[PDB]
């Protein structure tokens, strides 16, 4: 039995999983009206989301006190998490990839090997999105200083919603979000002591993640790249199958 | 032992409170006005007419807010359009009846269950409903649920000329919120935790204030009519 920390999540960024079992996440599919040239580099990327969201759930089934909740809700808080959290890790990662300190930012962080360039999102549509993600996240965090165990507290107030539909314990939620809530106050409060609006500051990102990450599921299923009837089931069966996840010494 | 409320900030409070209760009921002058503008169509006639007149007093409970007036007029409109949305989703969770498990608005006949299943919307309102559950288990007095509204009106929105200053003045409410907490709950730990819970509202009504603007392009789709004055607020494209 181990205390929901700030601590502990930050020593929990450090495994990494093996994600020898792959679920389909997100697929091209038949008849999809994504251009065929394109279709390729679409299901490249697909992929590469699959990844992480592989890898995500395996973040989250580690966090203290989620695996004691119910399966139903460990399903259903995944399943409503892991395209805020992606884009959450997204402008995170896309913060070292920043101009300087009048051009707006032309590089984001898709995965380590990966930067996405501008010009590629205005073809594909998606330019709207991508500015906003490198403006109110990745732009914004910057500005306010974040540093790891305020991003990883933050990342666990996004996955522990207790407001997230059809949860069987939605109390068994409460207390994991209201104890973050009391190590992101006491982090803020112990470290910049002069900033006291920073508490507010960083959770007013989460209101400006949910806009984005909804308007990316309207792309999403615009192009028929999302699973729905199956993401719960690999939910599932990726937590009880998948390997526990690696460790650096 | 617990820094008190300034003379500014307990005055911001009782005039939010004090304009936030005379807004919570329509003018009977413009009750039979909106109405007069235009296969019964009467659940979707009585739905949109209660939404139109409490929108306008969105409107008025928005331009008497201070720091409105220190914003451009294209900051204005573009700060009324996007809360105009969520702010409803406010006002209806706020007559959230507990026994009934329903929304009593005193007119009692718009947002009903019975009226969205003859509209159409049968499941909208379980979506609604369920907000309204979430948010009346936090039991937030008039002085959240006023400083929470202003928060979400000043909030930071796509294509605002000046982000920095909507941004200053959203934390002036914040902190006004933060102190009221904080003396409410004695400097308790809690008062993160009930602050929080309230920053948590402003993540959630982004997604209703999402399915709003979906329901009106699919109205659209279908040639069902939509009112003007609602099809403008919110921007509702004339699609095919
Ligand atoms: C939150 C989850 C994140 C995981 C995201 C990973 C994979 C999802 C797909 C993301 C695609 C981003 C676009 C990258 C460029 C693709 C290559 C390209 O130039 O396509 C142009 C084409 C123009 O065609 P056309 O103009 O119709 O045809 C022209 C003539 N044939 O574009 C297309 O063919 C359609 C592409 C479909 C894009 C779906 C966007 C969904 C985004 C989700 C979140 C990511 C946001 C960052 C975006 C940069
Ligand atoms: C999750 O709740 C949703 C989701 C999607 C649409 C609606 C809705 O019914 N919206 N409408 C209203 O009149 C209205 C009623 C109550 C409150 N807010 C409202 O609008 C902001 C239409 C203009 C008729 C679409 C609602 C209530
Ligand atoms: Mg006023």
């Amino acid at each position: 039995v181990q205390e929901l920390s700030i601590e502990r999540l930050l020593e929990m960024e450090s495994l990494v999983a093996d994600p020898s079992e792959e679920f389909q996440f997100l697929r091209v599919g038949p008849d999809s009206n994504v251009p065929p040239k394109f279709r390729a580099p679409v299901s490249s990327l697909c992929q590469i989301g699959n990844k992480q969201i592989a890898a995500l759930v395996v973040w989250a089934r580690d966090i203290p006190h989620f695996s004691q909740l119910e399966m139903e809700d460990q399903i259903l808080l995944i399943k409503g998490s892991w395209n805020e959290l992606l884009l959450f890790a997204i402008a995170w990662r896309s913060m070292e990839f920043l101009t300087e300190e009048t051009s707006p930012p032309q590089l984001m962080c898709l995965m380590p090997g990966m930067t996405l360039h501008r010009n590629s999102a205005l073809q594909a549509g998606v330019g709207q999105i991508f500015d906003r993600v490198l403006s109110e996240l990745s732009l914004k965090m910057r500005t306010l200083r974040v540093d790891q165990a305020e991003y990883v507290a933050l990342k666990a107030i996004i996955l522990l919603n207790p407001d997230v539909k059809g949860l069987k314990n939605r109390q068994e939620v409460e207390v994991l979000r209201e104890k973050m809530f009391l190590c992101l106050d006491e982090y803020c409060r112990r470290s910049r002591s002069s900033e006291e609006g920073r508490f507010a500051a960083l959770l007013l990102r989460l209101p400006a993640l949910r806009s984005i990450s909804l308007k990316s599921f309207e792309h999403l299923f615009f192009f028929h790249l999302v699973a729905d009837t199956s993401i719960a089931g690999y939910i599932r069966d990726a937590l009880r199958n998948h390997a526990p996840p690696i460790d650096t010494n | 032992n617990v820094p008190p409320l300034t003379a500014n900030q307990k005055s911001l409070i009782a005039r939010l409170v004090y304009y936030q209760e005379g807004y919570e009921q329509p003018s009977e002058e413009d009750l039979k006005r909106v109405t007069q503008t235009w296969d019964s169509d009467m659940p979707f006639r009585q739905i949109t007419e209660m939404t139109i007149l409490t929108v306008q007093l969105i409107v008025e409970f928005a331009k008497g807010l201070p720091g409105f007036s220190k914003i451009s007029q294209s900051d204005q409109i573009t700060l009324l359009k996007a809360c105009s949305s969520e702010v409803m989703m406010l006002r209806v969770a706020r007559r959230y009846d507990a026994a009934t498990d329903s929304v009593l608005f005193a007119n009692n006949q718009a947002y009903t269950r019975d009226n969205y299943r003859k509209a159409g919307m049968a499941y909208v309102i379980e979506d609604l409903l369920h907000f309204c559950r979430c948010m009346y288990s936090m039991m937030m007095d008039n002085v959240h649920y006023a400083l929470l509204t202003a928060i979400v009106i000043f909030s930071d929105r796509p294509g605002l000329e000046q982000p920095s200053l909507v941004e200053e003045i959203q934390r002036y409410y914040l902190n006004t919120l933060r102190v009221y907490i904080l003396n409410q709950n004695s400097a308790s730990p809690r008062s993160a935790v009930i602050f929080g819970k309230i920053l948590g509202i402003l993540t959630e009504i982004r997604t209703l204030g999402m399915q709003n603007s979906n329901m009106c392009i699919s109205l659209k789709l279908k040639n069902r009519k939509l009112p003007p004055f609602l099809e403008e607020i919110w921007d509702v494209a004339d699609v095919a």
